[PDB]
This record gives structure tokens, C-alpha cells and sequence, in this order.
DNA sequence: TGGAGAATCCCGGTGCCGAGGCCGCTCAATTGGTCGTAGACAGCTCTAGCACCGCTTAAACGCACGTACGCGCTGTCCCCCGCGTTTTAACCGCCAAGGGGATTACTCCCTAGTCTCCAGGCACGTGTCAGATATATACAT
DNA sequence: ATGTATATATCTGACACGTGCCTGGAGACTAGGGAGTAATCCCCTTGGCGGTTAAAACGCGGGGGACAGCGCGTACGTGCGTTTAAGCGGTGCTAGAGCTGTCTACGACCAATTGAGCGGCCTCGGCACCGGGATTCTCCA
């Protein structure tokens, strides 16, 4: 046989084809899996994560860390709102809560 | 048992949503909100080890449970 | 750096809101819940053993559910023009959510 | 130049106003500057610190002096202005520094003002620390992207300004849509992450530097010519007023910064570059012989 | 025991879009299972909209359907974007 | 004549004792047509089609409006205004 | 051919109906642009979801059981249309 | 009987369940205990929200049932509802109920 | 082609639960739809059963499960009841 | 307390489109038999859940005091609601065109299934790097 | 002279890197059936027109409550000191989770058979619709 070269390396991916090609046959999904399905899936599923990634790292820049931890991954995601509608009724643990004060509870200064 | 859920707790709890004065009656129901919370996620966890055939109740089960009630749980595999 | 008696009540709440909503650690003492979910789980089935990662998951998800329904409650108490949670903004929040 | 006094906060602690305004003969005067230029001139790692005293020859008022902002506002009500930020002509002092940066022999510069003179005259971005901030200057809040506008934001207390961030990313990861928030510190806020941190390197690398046109009463700001001379150095404060660390200073003037800082170029035999409006410049230039 | 999972790719990628920074256990753990979850997700509506159309076999076009019911807003334009390079890629190959 | 307030309850009994569609039918088809002209050109909305699309519309909007109804109530009030429909639809996620 | 504005179309008695059906003794004047604007969202999400069902089965026509698999998808099933 | 409904105690079609469990790519292989469970599930189920629906249209002086009263039985019964919340029942309408402070005093 | 719909076996049962009663054509299209419905929900949480578990086959057990998972209290308990019965009923003869 | 009414519950007559039954049959459900394997059952082990104790000590609990808030009462005014007349367009009944959904052959390209070969991916080890804490020294009061 | 702050050193933990081992993935192959693709048919959607007419629109008056303000009681916030049980780090034990080994009961599949549920057929009635007679909160008095 020829030289072994995977289908991620052709396709220009990250994430692995033949094991999503393997997930979605043994999945029990469909009779069949076309050929071009597990490509455009793994491509899609490495796109979120590369997303969440870079808000996550963004996030850890902000709070001056060099090390990706949960509550960057929920200030990521719970502060864009395509990925909060996506990821609304995830519960990212020990991701906290963003910082909300309503208005109201606020004091009201201008004293003196 | 339930009371172990101390006043202190679920002042924290409220401070971390964004409440800022707490009602003296406010304590009683959490703790019953919270008791039917877990009633719900701990009865599905409980069908789901029961179904395997196992004594324990596994973390997985637990994010079963979850994510069959709309609360999927990331952080714990699945 | 940063650029450089009692307290009016309602400033001490405002630091603790501050302080609680940029943490991460449960905030429930991680024994007492442990006993409740053995409590909760004894009515089902008897002699039940749960992973140290089932109790913390368990944890984790009551505490994200219980702070969900606190900001629903004081969103529908501030509604009410009031400041002070009561169990009725509770009943109402839960009663919208459909739980109710 | 609106004032920083008000805008930052109402709680304002600066208890200094009776500001004696020492001016030095000008035989020691030039003595001074002379044997300030004769230790400069060999000294290798030289970090410069711009206060507000600088763009008071510009036009715009001080904090601390007889004519200072807040000395004003505290004894009675009376605060006079004649420049704008848009209109603010550079000094001479900041083209001087920018010709310092360009022979290579300024190896960084620690800025506190608020005007952003120096950015906007050409000194590379990436060799300043606008420790507090620049008016012409906003940056995204999601991703911490800094824009460089011709045009105030006009904005105070670090809040967003009402444009949203207008810059992409590789792989098709989504253009960002941040706040685009100002940079200027209120009392209590904390400073520009590696900005101070390039600040303190640059400060602790420095065998030589002198701190101008500020009072050094400051939080930080007034603190790295402390470190500038601890683990060895020679601290120079050339600044009219008493500052805090003149107990502490290894030099002191008391003169104009504009008239020492001719009198160090001519000596040097350097000459300066003549303003311009906001050409702004970020890479660092190569260094001249 | 053999352990399955995307902890090596999204290291990867994240050090591809991050070049100087890590993730914690806990950080991983979760990316791990919200990739898990998408792609749970994405099959089950393309299983679906096969079903639907009498149709026994998953496509390009199924997932792309998928990606467009399910993700919201620009999300799933890019997504679609990136999906149909990489089988137009895939494909040339 | 009646005092005001006391048909409002007799309209009340009268639309949630019968089950038909109070939404005028042309009306909403044409609103639907218009909503579907933006995604996809030249469509053609089978009968039956429509009569899910007012169906379902028609649900949401009594469900939305009976939680509506709670909030105002709870807020010391018998009329209901935005604010209530806002927090109705804020306590359930959407928006 | 191109229709315009027909959300006006949903008239002040037609929402003050849907109110009095949802329990409502009196209704805010402000209450009815707001509604209209709910209904409008509604709408665009369903026919969304609908439309992209439709363009997927290859056809131009969108079928009753489209809209029952869009109501379906967002958690709203509805009974009466098959499916 | 021949048919497996027959055999067992049931009215609804265990071949039917069968089929579709099996076309229905769920798994790999079916039980052929399976389908007899899911055809008894859901005679059960269908049994129970006739029972209540004919009970409404019985206190409706309709000899009939209409969507109406199958959407009477769902929402007047606990069970139920919890089981169907998320459903609309097109022409069904609403459960009459008026708030407890809007009546007139 | 001819369609397929439960309409004969909801006949059935009603005509057993309520021997004297009738049903509309939009009232059978809505017991169609439920059961479908419902019959939908038990599979698909009866296959999710039995692959969590690394199972390949839905069994009577995987059934009793889902349907123990889907409704409640009472109902759960009265479906599984009859279940079984039919189950024995059936293996019996 | 009482008295007139708009709207509502209810009795009698009844005929049409929808519910209900008939029936031929044709494809799907049923019976019997063959074969491979997915799972039933039994064993082994050793991972990890469980139980208990002593010391630290962070947090929970009880009380005291005061003020910030909740709650209630009262008074505009203004903003809905109810009713009556105009009018605006839905609704229905019918008819025509034709697009597009539905079914049917031919077929041909794509994917399931096998086999062989082997590098990518995982378990483990490790060492290296980073962060946090403690101690020592220097400076200031 | 003492106290506090900062700096440096060391220790611990976590993780990125390195390594061997193996099994799941890639290349080459064949067979057959799923679904392209074209042709044809006709069902249903679009479109139009016209009449009656049900409901929307507009205006007008009044009266109900939304909302603001003010005043009083007290419940919660904050602080402090005393309690107590959570937290951590030890051992010690063993239930059973996970893996392996073996074998058989069972589901897939196939051939052949037949019967029952569906499309189209007709017949009969439930209740929407109409007429009037008696009844219940509204409003007024
Ligand atoms: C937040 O932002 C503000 C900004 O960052 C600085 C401003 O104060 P400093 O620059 O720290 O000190 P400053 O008040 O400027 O002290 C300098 C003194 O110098 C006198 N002065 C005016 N003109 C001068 C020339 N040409 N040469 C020498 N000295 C000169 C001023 O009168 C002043 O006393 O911190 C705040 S807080
Ligand atoms: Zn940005």
C-alpha cells in the first residue's frame, strides 16, 4: 500500500474524520453514511471550538492568566449571545455567574 | 437533614444571583425549591443506575439525568 | 496599584454581591449536601452508593439552578417595585417558568 | 482640557496646594543640567517619565501647582483653561524625546499624562506605558484591541463610548463586536496590565532615569524611578516643585522642563523635531548613530 | 481500559489559535463534552431530516441543513462557510 | 348602560368558553406570506400550512398573555403593561 | 406581489380578544405594538425554521407537516396536521 | 390467535411497532419482547385520554369527540398535562379559569 | 400510495372505553399524532438506554426503563403495570 | 331592602355533510427453518467508596440596636372602557390556469463489507517549569 | 529598637513532553441497490370577481385606578462574641466495577403462505341552525 495520509491532513482539518466517520456509523443515525458527512461535520465541530477557544483565551488575557479554567470557558460563552443562545440550557461547572447588578440596587451617590 | 442547607448558604446563593435584601420567609422555600430540584435529578439518576444493574450511582448517570431534564452539565464527560 | 464605625446598611450586601459574582467555588458546604442527596436518594433505593464526581455534579448543577432562579426572583421583586426578595416573586418566577 | 479632577472622581484626597514654585539660578541650573547630560550621555538604559507638567507649556493646566486644577477647585472656584486636546500643540519636549528615542539613546518612556501628546507625536506605541491612559485611545473591551482615533472619545470612568470594535480574526472566526471602551483610570481602578508590566522592566533596566513634569505623588506612576535607582541607578527628578522623593532623589532641578531639556540638547549637540498634527506611529523606528 | 476522546485536537487547535496559552483539566473536560454534545446534536437533526425526507443515508447537505436549523445567527453562516471548504477541500483531494 | 369594567369579564367567559380563531384568517396568511418573503422567494403555503402557523401563534400568544396577566397581578395591578409582557418573556428564557 | 406592513393587519380588537381568551380585564394602551412585535418574532423564527425544511425536501411549496417538524424543533409540538 | 396482537391482550397493531421499531434506526437489533411493551404503552395511554375525553364530552351533552374536549381531559388532568405540557392541540382552545381577584366584589 | 394511520385500533379502544360514543376526523388526526408522539419519545429514550450501556438490542428491559423515564408517577407505574402483563400474556402462548 | 333588562339557559323542528358500515383485494403480517454472535453467566481482582478519629479553625449561630424599607391611606388626572354611527374589508361562493407534487422506469454511481498493513493515539513516567508560601533582610518610624 | 514590607529561595503540584505498545484507521477491492434523472399526470394553489355584511374604526363622555406622595411600624443588616461541626490528613476494610473466558439462546434473514386494513362504494343521523319561553347578575333606586 501507498503511504497512509489521513483524511484530516486532506481535507485541511484538526479534528479527526475517520473517527466521526466511525461515531456516525456506529451512532445507529442512518442505514448509511455518506462520504462527505463525517468531513462537514468534523469541520463544523472544530470551527465552535475554535471559537470558544479564542473568547476563552481572550477571556484569561482579561483576567491575566496563561492558563485556560472553567469560568473563562462561562465568561466566553455567556457573553456572546449567539453562543449563549446556542449554549443556554448548559450549565458550565465551577463557571460562576457573570457580574449583573441591576440598576435599582445600586446606591445613589452625590452626597456631600 | 434538609437543614443543613444553612441561612448563611442560601444568602450566598442570592448574593451570587444579584439579590441585595432577602425576606426572612425567602429560606423555607428554597429549601423546598431545592428539595424537588434534586427529587427530580436524583429519581432519574436512580432509574438510570437501576437499569444498568449497578449500586453505584455513577457521575455519567447524574449527566444523563441532567440532560434528559433540559440541564445538560458539562465538565463531568459524556 | 489601583489609582490613588458602622456602614450605611445595604453597602455591606453590595461588597458581597461584588465578591460572590467573580468566584467560582460552590457555595455549599460540600458535607451537609452530601448527606442531603444521601437523604433524598435513600427514599428510592436502599443501600445506594454515589461517586464523589455524582455528588459534585449534583452540587454544580443545584447551585447553577438555585442562582438562576435567585436572579429570576429579583428581577420579578425589583418588577414589584421592592428591593427584598419574598417568596411570592419566588412562586411568580417559578409559575412563569413553567416549573410551577 | 477638560479636567481630570471632576471626571475622576468626587473624593479627591490631594491635600497640596501651598506649592512654593523653587526656581534654581542659573549658574546651578546649568551646572545641573550639565552634569545631568555628562551622566546621560554615557548611561545606556535611559527611561524617561512625562508628567503633567510638560503640556503645561502646551497650554493645558496642571494638577498640583499654583495653577494646578485641583488647587484651584479646593481654594475656591476658579478654574481657567485656554487649549484643547484636539488643539493642543505639542511641546517641544516631546519632539526632543521622540529624537532621543530615534538615536536609540532613550531606551523607553514612562508617560502619566492624559493628553496622549506623545503618541501623537510619533513616538512609537510600543515603546510607551500611558500608565493611566489616552483620550485618543479607545479600546475593545472583548479583546482588548486598541484603536488610535484623531478625535477625543469622550468618555470617563473606563465605559463604553458607543462604537463597536471593526476588526477580524483568522480561520472565519467571527468579526469581533466589542464595546470599545476608554482608557482613563478613575481613583480605585486598576492600570493597563503589560503596559505597567513593560513599565516595570524597562524601569528595572534602567541604570539612568529621570522623571519629568510630575509630582511623583502618584500611585506606581511616581514609584518606578524608585525602582529606577534600588539594585543600583541614579535617580534625576527635574521637576519645580518639592516632590515626594526628593529625600530620596539623586539629582533635582528647579526650572523650566522645556528650557533643561534645550540646554541637554544643545550640549549633546541634538536637535528636535518640530510637531505635527496626529501622526501616529507604532512600530519602533531604527535606531540612528 | 480505553478511553476515548478530542483532548489532543482541541489542543491542538487551541494552540493554533492561541499560541502561548494552556487549559486546565477541568477546561478540557468541558470542551471535551461540549463538543460531544454538538456533535450529538447535529447528527440527530441530520438522522432526522433524512428520516423526514424518506431518505436512508446522512450528506453534506444533511449536516449542512443541521448546522443551519440549530445554530444561530453568524454562528451557523461561518460554520456552513468552514463546512463547505473542508468537503470542497476534501473532495478536490 | 354598564359600569365599566363588568362586559370585560363577560368577554373574558364568552372567548374561553369557545375554541375558534380569533385572529382574522386574510389577515394573518397575508402577514405570513410577508414574513416568509424575506428568507425564501416565491412560496406557496398550503392551506393547511397556514392554519398551523395561526394555530400555534394563536396558542403562544394566550399563553404569553394568561403570564402576562399573573405578572401584572403580582406587581399590584389590574391592567397590564410591556413591562409585564417583558418580564414574562425574560423569566422564560426568551429574548 | 411584495407585501408591506400587513402586521397592522393583527387589529386592536383581534389582540384584545387574544387577551380576553388569556384571562385579561384591561389591556394597556402600549400593550398592542408590543404584541404585534412578539407575534412578529414568533412568526419569523417558525417560518425560519419552516422555510429551511422546505428548501431542504427540494420543494417550493411549504407543507403543513414543515411547519409541524419547525414547531416541533422548538419545543411547541402541535397536534392536528400529522406528524 | 395468528397475529401477534392476538396473542397477546392488546388492540393495537404489535407488527406495526415492530416494523417501525426496526425501520426506524434505533438499534442494531429488536427484542422481540419489545414491540408487545410499546403496543401495550400506548393502547394504555390511548385508553386513558379517550376515557377523559369521552367523560367531557359525556358532561358536554355531546354524543361525540371533538378536539375540544380532548384538550378538557389533557389540561384537567395532572398526570397528563405534566405528560403533554409541551403540546398545543390545534382547535382544542383554553381551560376556562378566571383570577381569583378580577371577580366583581 | 396508501398511508398508514392508528385511526382503526384508537377506534377499537374507544369503541371498548366508550361503547356509545363517536369521534371526529380532526379528533382522530389528534390521537394519530399523540400516539406517534408518544411512541416517538419511548423509542428514542429506550435506544438512548441501551446505548449508553453499550448495548446493541432494545429490549422488554430497555422499554420498561424509558417508559419508567418518560412518564409520571402514576402513569409510569400503571403503563409499565400493563407492560408486563402483556408481555407475560404474550410469552406464555 | 326593592324593580326593570341585556344577555343567557333551555324546549321544539329539523336536514345536510360528515360519521359509519361493505367490500375486493394486495401488499404486509405470519409460520417454519438456518446461522452467526450478542449477550447471559461465572470468576478474579483491585479501584475506590465507605467508616472512623484528632486536630484546626472557618464558618454557623444567638443576640442587640437602628434605620431603611414595606405597607397602607389619600388625592389627582388621565387613560382606558362602553356605546353608537361609519366604513372598511373579511368571508363565501364559484370558476380557470397551470405550477408543482406524486408516481414510474433506467441506471449508475456510491457506500457497505473484507482484508491487509501500520502509524496515530493512548497509558504511563518523568522531569521541568511555574506559582505560592515562608523566611530573611533592610528600611522607616 | 521593633515592626512591616519586599525580595528571593525552595518546595510542591500540575502539565507538557517523551517513550513504547497496539488496534483502529487507510488503501485497494468488489457487489448491488438508493437515489439521480427524465417523463407523465392531475391536485391543489393562486388568482380573480361580486355581493352581503360582520367586524374594525372613529369619536365621546365618564369613572376607575395608576401613580405619586406622606407617614408609621418593624424586619432585616450589620456587628460582636460564643459554638460547632466542616475540612484535612491519616489508616483500615471490603462491595462491587471492570475486565476476561466460555457458551447458547436469540435476533437477522430467507422462502413460502394468506388475511386484514385501505380505497372507493353508499346510507343514515348529530347537531348547527332556526323560532320562542323562562332565567341570572347589572344597574339603578
Ligand atoms: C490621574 O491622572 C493624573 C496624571 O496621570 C498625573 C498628573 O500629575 P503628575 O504628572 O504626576 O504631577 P504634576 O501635578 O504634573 O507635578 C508636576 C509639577 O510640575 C509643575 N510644572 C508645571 N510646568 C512645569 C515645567 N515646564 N517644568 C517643571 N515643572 C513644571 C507643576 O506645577 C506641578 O507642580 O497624576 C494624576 S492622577
Ligand atoms: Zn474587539
Amino acid at each position: 500500500r501507498a503511504k497512509a495520509k489521513t483524511r484530516s491532513s486532506r481535507a485541511g482539518l484538526q479534528f479527526p474524520v475517520g473517527r466521526v466517520h466511525r461515531l456516525l456509523r456506529k451512532g445507529n443515525y442512518a442505514e448509511r453514511v455518506g462520504a462527505g458527512a463525517p468531513v462537514y461535520l468534523a469541520a463544523v465541530l472544530e470551527y465552535l471550538t475554535a471559537e470558544i477557544l479564542e473568547l476563552a483565551g481572550n477571556a484569561a488575557r482579561d483576567n491575566k492568566k496563561t492558563r485556560i479554567i472553567p469560568r473563562h470557558l462561562q465568561l466566553a460563552v455567556r457573553n456572546d449571545e449567539e453562543l449563549n443562545k446556542l449554549l443556554g440550557r448548559v450549565t458550565i461547572a465551577q463557571g460562576g455567574v457573570l457580574p449583573n447588578i441591576q440598576s435599582v440596587l445600586l446606591p445613589k451617590k452625590t452626597e456631600s | 437533614n434538609i437543614q443543613g442547607i444553612t441561612k448563611p448558604a442560601i444568602r450566598r446563593l442570592a448574593r451570587r444571583g444579584g439579590v441585595k435584601r432577602i425576606s426572612g420567609l425567602i429560606y423555607e422555600e428554597t429549601r423546598g425549591v431545592l428539595k424537588v430540584f434534586l427529587e427530580n435529578v436524583i429519581r432519574d439518576a436512580v432509574t438510570y443506575t437501576e437499569h444498568a444493574k449497578r449500586k453505584t450511582v455513577t457521575a455519567m448517570d447524574v449527566v444523563y439525568a441532567l440532560k434528559r431534564q433540559g440541564r445538560t452539565l458539562y465538565g463531568f464527560g459524556g | 496599584a489601583r489609582k490613588s464605625h458602622r456602614y450605611r446598611p445595604g453597602t455591606v450586601a453590595l461588597r458581597e454581591i461584588r465578591r460572590y459574582q467573580k468566584s467560582t467555588e460552590l457555595l455549599i458546604r460540600k458535607l451537609p449536601f452530601q448527606r442531603l442527596v444521601r437523604e433524598i436518594a435513600q427514599d428510592f433505593k436502599t443501600d445506594l452508593r454515589f461517586q464523589s464526581s455524582a455528588v459534585m455534579a449534583l452540587q454544580e448543577a443545584s447551585e447553577a439552578y438555585l442562582v438562576a432562579l435567585f436572579e429570576d426572583t429579583n428581577l420579578a421583586a425589583i418588577h414589584a417595585k421592592r428591593v427584598t426578595i419574598m417568596p411570592k416573586d419566588i412562586q411568580l418566577a417559578r409559575r412563569i417558568r413553567g416549573e410551577r | 482640557s477638560v479636567n481630570y479632577a471632576a471626571g475622576l472622581s468626587p473624593y479627591a484626597d490631594k491635600g497640596k496646594c501651598g506649592l512654593p514654585e523653587i526656581f534654581d539660578p542659573p549658574e546651578e541650573l546649568e551646572r545641573k543640567v550639565w552634569e545631568l547630560a555628562r551622566l546621560v550621555w554615557q548611561s545606556s538604559s535611559v527611561v524617561f517619565h512625562t508628567g503633567a507638567g510638560i503640556s503645561t507649556a502646551s497650554g493645558i493646566p496642571d494638577f498640583r501647582g499654583p495653577h494646578g486644577v485641583w488647587t484651584m477647585e479646593e481654594r475656591g472656584l476658579a478654574p481657567k483653561f485656554d487649549t484643547t486636546f484636539e488643539s493642543a500643540r505639542p511641546t517641544q519636549t516631546h519632539m526632543a524625546l521622540v529624537q532621543l528615542e530615534r538615536v536609540g539613546l532613550l531606551r523607553f518612556l514612562v508617560s502619566q499624562n492624559v493628553d496622549g501628546l506623545h503618541v501623537r507625536s510619533g513616538f512609537p506605541r510600543d515603546k510607551l506605558a500611558e500608565l493611566h491612559g489616552n483620550m485618543f485611545v479607545e479600546e475593545c473591551a472583548k479583546c482588548k484591541t486598541q484603536y488610535v482615533r484623531d478625535t477625543v472619545v469622550g468618555t470617563m470612568g473606563l465605559k463604553a463610548t458607543g462604537r463597536l470594535c471593526t476588526v477580524a480574526k483568522a480561520r472565519g472566526l467571527r468579526a469581533c463586536r466589542g464595546e470599545l471602551r476608554d482608557t482613563i483610570l478613575d481613583w480605585e481602578d486598576s492600570l493597563p496590565d503589560r503596559d505597567l508590566a513593560l513599565a516595570d522592566e524597562a524601569s528595572r533596566n534602567a541604570d539612568l532615569s529621570i522623571t519629568l513634569g510630575t509630582s511623583l505623588q502618584i500611585r506606581p506612576s511616581g514609584n518606578l524611578p524608585l525602582a529606577t535607582k534600588r539594585r543600583g541607578g541614579r535617580l534625576v527628578i527635574v521637576n519645580l516643585q518639592p516632590t515626594k522623593h526628593d529625600r530620596h532623589a539623586d539629582l533635582r532641578i528647579h526650572g523650566y522642563v522645556d528650557e533643561v531639556m534645550t540646554r541637554l540638547m544643545k550640549h549633546l549637540g541634538l536637535e528636535i523635531p518640530a510637531w505635527d498634527g496626529p501622526r501616529v506611529l507604532e512600530r519602533a523606528l531604527p535606531p540612528l548613530p | 481500559t480505553r478511553k476515548e476522546s478530542y483532548a489532543i485536537y482541541v489542543y491542538k487547535v487551541l494552540k493554533q489559535v492561541h499560541p502561548d496559552t494552556g487549559i486546565s483539566s477541568k477546561a478540557m473536560s468541558i470542551m471535551n463534552s461540549f463538543v460531544n454534545d454538538v456533535f450529538e446534536r447535529i447528527a440527530g437533526e441530520a438522522s432526522r431530516l433524512a428520516h423526514y425526507n424518506k431518505r436512508s443515508t446522512i450528506t453534506s447537505r444533511e449536516i449542512q441543513t443541521a448546522v443551519r436549523l440549530l445554530l444561530p445567527g453568524e454562528l451557523a453562516k461561518h460554520a456552513v462557510s468552514e463546512g463547505t471548504k473542508a468537503v470542497t477541500k476534501y473532495t478536490s483531494a
